[PDB]
């Protein structure tokens, strides 16, 4: 459900 | 003598007719019942829309006999330019009265001038307004009318049923069918009228709107009389083509109409339209060859497309034999889609051009002749609305033009389609001559024509019933049964509609004929109804009569699932076809008909089936079928329950599995199949059989038919793709049998022991069982297996030959023409590192041989049986054709061997051994047996784009790549808006249509087609045409295609002028080198073209011809030079281990080890040292470019603006990517280097490049706050609505961050505010969840703008 900052190899959603 | 009436008589009735007009006064049946005709003095004749009333002096009468009278009508109107003499014949037979116009004389014309020229004062239309041939009155007991109009909508019935009362008031109310009943009699009116009128629902024209009956009321004393008349007939119709040219065309037939008077025909104690409908079958037109429709159990499409020859005619014959075994010989109807020219949607409208790569007319005739012995009928897909420049029929007169004089463009796919001028094609005699070309090829062997798209207004704005009648006539005249695309189309002559039979297409508004009247009349004559597809509701919710449910397994829309095809046949089609062997006699309690939808007088019998729907059907031998619905309430589980009885015995019961594939049912049946699969005659009492199906599986008990009641046992066989298996003897007790069945498994029941259907696999194919359809036994009876390894027939769908270890599979070749040239090709998928081979021998000596190592190219041919969506092994398929070319030996002794060499555990798959006459002789070998040269002008390709194979630029598709064909001037640059030649040399070339901006491989050679020896040097050259600069590139690779591991060389524009490309290639160490054509990320230059001209111009196309591959001499090296080259390479790259990918270091080590093997081998020669040196030079060039790519990405991330400029100038790939798939543009946008972004975009970087997360540079720019980078990207064509792998768009990221400017620019360029990510969240939803209420309201205002 947590939204993180996008970047290389890092998707917007992690749950 | 002066008596104003006469009497015509039969044994069934007497009819009084008027002498002053072809009118009936009344019909009196033997039993004394009376039906009225035209009781009033009505003498109207309509010609060309003008009503003329006839006087006593305008009509002459002659009674020919007791059954016939003749009238001569003088029809004149000087002011309206009408001066005609109409001859009318009235005849009677049994309970029928016929009224025919036998002669039309025009006093104002000499006839139609030569070549269908305009006939001045032509009699175009004729009718008898309010003729009232039959009538009913409001004063008669149970006076009623039933009418039918066309409906393709499952929720909208086409019928009307009402009482005729004093208030009934109609004037030329038009219907496809009309029936009147009153005072114990019923009659329908038949006419051959081509009139188009009122319809309920139809998505197209094409004969959907044919209404032939006119109903009119008049006052007859104190009562209202409802009379039936024919709708107008066309005689000498004047028409206009797309260029304004006028023509007069003669009648399809002379005007005809009839009535048939019925009493209580079905003996149910009521007289209504159903009684009239039974008598009506004796007078109605019957579609040509409609008598064979109940035999057509197995319909399907066998597809060919884009020069590939996915389904050669002799392969289709084997598939017919597979279906025959699995259905125990039930009739089949195979639609050949792509039988002609290069395949489906190639060569339209050259009907006579039989696909040469499929085996031509000769194989098509063998397939049809041999197939008919299994009850298989064949037909071809034709198009009379769209054509391609390649078609020999393509001409300026054939071209449909618009009001402005421009081309009426069709669809662009392989080539640009052009609309056909339909009026010109008919009136000039062009279309009928192309059908005659086809008739010359097929003789009397072909069963039907399938006419695509007709009615969609592609050929003209009309395609009316008159054009459709003429179209169907020219088809039926050649002995061909008529079939068409649209559900509602061609009511008069079609026996099948693809959009009625394939229930998945178009939705609930565009299916088959939703009419109780039409289906009652013609269910047994057509596959044009509504079958079970419960998501459509209404007519599609478990129709009692079933209805054809068509599936396919031979490539149509990628369909290849053989087991699902057979399962579907037994689920819906066997019972549907069983029901079609009987004619409807009674139909009550229809839940679709209500007072609300205009059917208050529809029959509601509470004494039949508890007031629920029931249909009774009968054949000519007095057999009775009763079909009953469990409940008329759609909310009840019993709505879908159906019982079928045969002579009062239950033969089927339960719920069918939903036709839409959404719910398995419980239906079981034991259907007596009493008919042969030819003309449908009864089989000898001893050969009678029953088909058994049990949806859920289990045990059921049945009462056998009357002729089986005294048997003590029956023989039961399970049906498979091998035929009858697992024979069981089942006891009969008191005329009953108990059967145990597996779920959805077909069984056939005989009175005694039944013989196997005889099958000789691959007749005319020069080998027995070329497709491995003979089961395990084929490897013993047909093919010979030898070796320590294993050979097996594998795969439950399309069976293949599977090899493991050291094994040879061989068979002698038959029927070869001594001294003639042949290509032998076989589908091969090799998962082993060891070689898989095809060899042709003659007395132990090798005539030709070919091999493949591990297969490197996945199959992307949608219509092909072993494409990569079909799972040959491990979720993929690498099937590709492997060729040998040889001359049939004088001794007539030749053998094919399929083999696997290595002793490893990996598999090799083979399928479809094809031996074909072929003149290709462009391969030259070295003494070694290795390649000396390969030349190809593509003039003799057995199939496909050999030595190339289609790649994955469109995934599994009907690939927009094929062999283009010459037809000057239409295929050449300069015709209309065309700027490219389709063909460069001779008659054929390789054409790529519109595959720009794919950033991937379009097509490539593979080692089984052209093998490049490790270290050997080759000069490759070809002629080409390319629509724009750098849209296509030459790709050179090793092994399975990898983005980044290919050398690319951009090709410059060569538009309408042939360019030349040439390069050198050094064979890679693994012998897996190849070259091909790659689609770059570069946008084409459309040169200001708009609309269809963008596709027809050729700006996006690539044509290749005159391929030449030749082994060349390389500078000779000593062992010392090769050893020094090893030291130089090692000195350059050994220190770069940490800076390299694990796969990149292994490839480097692999190449070095292999180069050293060449150098250090005992007995190595100058050729080995030269190869070793050349491998190392190629390795150097490769490692060099990978380092420049790695440095371009590093300079982009760190922000070294000038370093980026020199690296790109030195050769670095602007579209290279790192570990996570970031291009230098992704890295420049992410870190915020506006200049680097601008420079990379100028160079030619993919603006919409995606990394591993699906992020485009815009996603990274918007999410990190780089405003100008966003604007620059958008200007260059960055997709504003690009969604990452979680459905997140730049607007979502912009809303989640918090700046209005991002939101505004994105929205201005077209950002979807209603974009939902994978969690269903919109950018607004992400804004409110982080405390960004400001942006949330701006987003809310933006969403409310388009509310
Ligand atoms: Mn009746
Ligand atoms: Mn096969
Ligand atoms: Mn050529
Ligand atoms: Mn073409």
């Amino acid at each position: 459900p947590k939204s993180i900052r996008i970047g290389p190899g890092q998707a917007f959603y992690a749950x | 003598s002066m008596v104003a009436c006469e009497t015509l008589k039969t044994k069934k009735m007497e009819v009084q007719i008027k002498k002053n007009f072809p009118s009936v006064l009344q019909y009196t049946m033997t039993d004394g019942k009376v039906m009225y005709g035209q009781s009033k003095d009505v003498r109207t004749v309509e010609i060309n829309g003008t009503n003329i009333e006839l006087g006593d002096d305008d009509v002459t009468f002659k009674k020919v006999s007791d059954t016939e009278a003749t009238y001569t009508l003088k029809v004149k109107d000087e002011a309206k330019k009408i001066d005609a003499v109409i001859t009318v014949q009235i005849t009677v037979k049994a309970n029928q009265l016929h009224l025919n116009v036998t002669k039309i004389k025009n006093n104002l014309s000499e006839g139609i001038p030569e070549g269908n020229g305009v006939e001045e004062n032509a009699i175009q239309t004729l009718s008898f307004p309010n003729q009232s041939l039959v009538s009913v009155r409001s004063s008669q007991e149970n006076a009623q009318f039933t009418g039918a109009r066309m409906s393709s909508n499952t929720q909208k019935p086409g019928d009307t049923n009402f009482a005729v009362t004093e208030d009934t008031n109609v004037t030329d109310s038009d219907y496809t069918y009309g029936f009147i009943s009153g005072a114990g009699l019923s009659a329908g009116l038949w006419s051959n009228s081509e009139h188009d009128g009122t319809y309920v629902a139809a998505p197209v024209r094409g004969g959907s709107q044919n209404t032939r009956v006119y109903a009119t009321t008049q006052q007859t004393g104190d009562a209202t009389s409802l009379g039936l008349a024919s709708a107008p007939w066309y005689y000498h119709r004047t028409v206009t083509d797309s260029k304004g040219k006028k023509y007069t065309v003669a009648e399809t037939a002379l005007p005809q109409m009839a009535v048939a008077i019925a009493g209580d025909e079905n003996e149910d104690g009521a007289v209504n339209w159903q009684d009239g409908a039974i008598a009506y079958r004796d007078i109605m037109n019957n579609p040509y060859k409609s008598e064979e429709v109940p035999e057509l159990v197995a319909w399907r499409i066998a597809m060919n497309f884009g020069s590939q020859a996915q389904n050669p005619f002799l392969t289709t014959l084997d598939n017919v034999k597979k279906v025959a075994l699995n259905t125990d010989g039930l009739g089949q109807s195979v639609l050949l889609k792509g039988y002609g020219n290069e395949g489906h949607d190639s060569g339209h409208p050259d009907y006579g051009d039989i696909g040469q790569r499929l085996g031509g007319a000769d194989d098509m005739n063998t397939m049809m002749e041999e197939g008919s012995k299994y009850g298989a009928r064949f037909g071809v897909h034709v198009n009379a609305s769209e054509m391609y420049p390649e078609a020999k029929a393509f001409s300026e007169d054939m071209v449909r033009r618009n009001s402005a004089g421009g081309l009426s463009y069709g669809w662009n796919w392989l080539d640009q389609g052009v609309g056909i001028d339909g009026i010109y094609d008919l009136a000039s005699g062009s279309r009928v001559s192309r059908f005659a070309d086809l008739s010359k090829e097929v003789g009397d062997n072909m069963d039907f024509i399938y006419l695509d798209v007709w009615g969609n207004l592609t050929s003209s704005g009309s395609e009316d019933s008159w054009e459709t009648r003429k179209m169907s006539k020219m088809i039926n005249d050649n002995g061909w049964r008529m079939t068409t695309e649209w559900g509602s189309g061609n009511e008069y002559d079609s026996t099948f509609q693809h959009w009625a039979a394939d229930l998945t297409y178009g939705g609930y508004t565009s299916k088959g004929e939703n009419s109780e009247v039409m289906r009652f009349l013609r269910n047994h004559q057509k596959d044009s109804w509504v079958g079970d597809y419960p998501q459509y509701g209404g007519a599609a919710n478990a129709p009692l009569l079933g209805g054809y449910n068509m599936k396919d397994f031979e490539g149509w829309q990628g369909r290849n699932d053989y087991a699902a095809y057979i399962k579907n046949l037994y689920t819906h089609d066997v019972s549907t076809k069983f029901i079609q062997h009987f004619k409807v006699t009674r139909w009550v309690n229809n839940p679709l008909l209500t007072a609300d939808n205009g059917n208050a007088a529809a029959v509601s019998d509470p004494n039949t089936n508890n007031g629920n729907e029931q249909i009774t059907l009968k054949d000519s031998n007095g057999n009775v079928v009763v079909v009953s619905r469990g409940s008329n309430d759609t909310s009840s589980a019993a709505y879908r329950q159906r019982t079928i009885t045969f002579n009062g015995v239950k033969v089927a019961s339960g719920v069918v599995s939903a036709g839409d594939g959404s719910a398995t049912g419980d239906e079981s049946y034991l259907l007596p199949w009493m008919w042969d699969s030819f003309t449908g005659k009864l089989v000898k009492d001893s050969e009678q059989k029953l088909y058994h199906w049990n949806t859920k599986g289990g045990t059921t008990t049945w009462t056998l038919p009357d002729s089986w009641k005294n048997l003590s046992s029956v023989k039961v066989y399970q049906l498979t793709d091998q035929g009858k298996t697992n024979e069981q003897t089942v006891a009969v007790s008191g005329g009953k049998v108990t059967l145990t069945a597996d779920a959805e498994t077909p069984y056939v029941v005989y009175k005694g022991e039944a013989k196997q259907i005889q099958v000789n696999w691959s007749e005319g194919m020069h080998v027995v069982d070329a497709g491995f359809n003979g089961g395990s036994n084929t490897l013993t009876d047909n093919w010979t297996v030898s070796g320590s390894g294993k050979a097996e027939v594998e795969g439950d769908n399309n069976a293949m030959l599977r090899l493991t270890g050291k094994v040879d599979v061989s068979q002698r070749l038959t029927d070869l023409k001594a001294g003639q040239k042949y290509a032998l090709y076989v589908g091969v998928d090799n998962r082993s590192t060891g070689d898989a081979s095809v060899t042709v021998t003659s007395g132990g000596k090798v005539l030709a041989t070919n091999s493949t190592g591990k297969s490197i190219a996945k199959n992307y041919i949608k219509a092909y049986g072993h494409n990569t969506n079909s799972n040959t092994e491990n979720g993929s398929s690498y099937f590709q054709n492997m060729y040998v070319f040889f001359t049939a030996p004088e001794n007539g002794d030749a053998t094919v061997t399929l083999s696997h060499k290595s002793t490893d555990g990996a598999h090799t798959y083979f399928d479809d051994v094809r031996i074909v006459e072929n003149q290709y002789s462009g391969i030259t070998y070295e003494k070694d047996g290795t390649l000396k040269s390969l030349t190809n002008g593509f003039e003799n390709n057995a199939q496909g784009i050999w030595p190339f194979v289609v790649s994955g630029s469109e995934g599994v598709e009907d690939n927009r790549i094929h062999l283009s064909e010459l037809h000057a001037p239409f295929t050449r640059a300069g015709w209309d808006v065309k700027k490219m030649d389709d063909v460069l040399d001779g008659t054929w070339s390789v054409k790529v249509n519109g595959l720009t901006q794919k950033g991937t491989l379009v097509y490539q050679t593979i080692p089984q087609n052209v093998k490049f020896e490790a270290g050997a040097k080759y000069k490759v050259s070809f002629d080409y045409q390319s629509g724009s600069d750098d849209i296509y590139a030459i790709a050179v690779g090793q092994g399975e295609y990898s983005a980044g591991s290919v050398k690319l060389t951009n090709l410059k524009k060569a538009l309408g002028e042939t360019g030349k490309a040439e390069f050198e290639l050094t064979g890679g160490v693994n012998g897996d080198s190849w070259f091909g054509i790659y689609s770059t990320a570069t946008a084409p230059d459309l040169q200001g073209s708009t609309g269809n001209a963008q596709d027809f111009g050729g700006y996006k196309d690539f044509v290749l011809d005159n391929l030449k591959i030749e082994r060349i001499e390389s500078q000779t090296r000593t062992k010392a030079e090769a050893q020094d080259k090893v030291k130089e390479i090692r000195g350059k790259y050994d220190s770069k281990r940490a800076e390299l990918s694990d796969a990149a270091w292994q490839q480097y080590q692999d190449t070095l080890v292999k180069a050293r093997v060449l150098i250090n081998k005992n007995g190595a020669t100058a050729e080995d040292f030269t190869k070793a040196y050349d491998i190392l030079v190629a390795l150097d060039e490769y490692m060099k470019l990978k380092d420049l790519d790695r440095k371009l990405l590093e300079a982009a991330r760190a922000g070294q603006d000038d370093e980026v400029r020199i690296l790109m100038a030195n050769g670095a790939d602007v579209n290279a990517d790192d570990n996570t798939g970031e291009t230098p543009l992704h890295l420049a946008a992410y870190e915020g280097h506006l200049e680097i972004v601008e420079v990379l975009l100028k160079t030619g970087a993919d603006v919409n490049a995606e990394d591993m997360m699906g992020f485009t540079p815009l996603h990274l720019a918007a999410a990190w706050g780089h405003l100008e980078i966003v604007e620059v990207l958008l200007k260059h064509g960055a997709d504003v609505n690009a969604q990452d792998n979680q459905g997140v768009t730049p607007l979502h990221l912009a809303a989640y961050e918090g700046h209005l400017e991002f939101v505004e620019v994105l929205l201005k360029h077209g950002a979807d505010v209603n974009a939902q990510d994978c969690f269903g969240k919109t950018p607004f939803d992400l804004a409110i969840d982080n405390g960004n209420e400001d942006i949330a309201e701006v987003l809310q205002k933006a969403a409310k703008l388009g509310s």
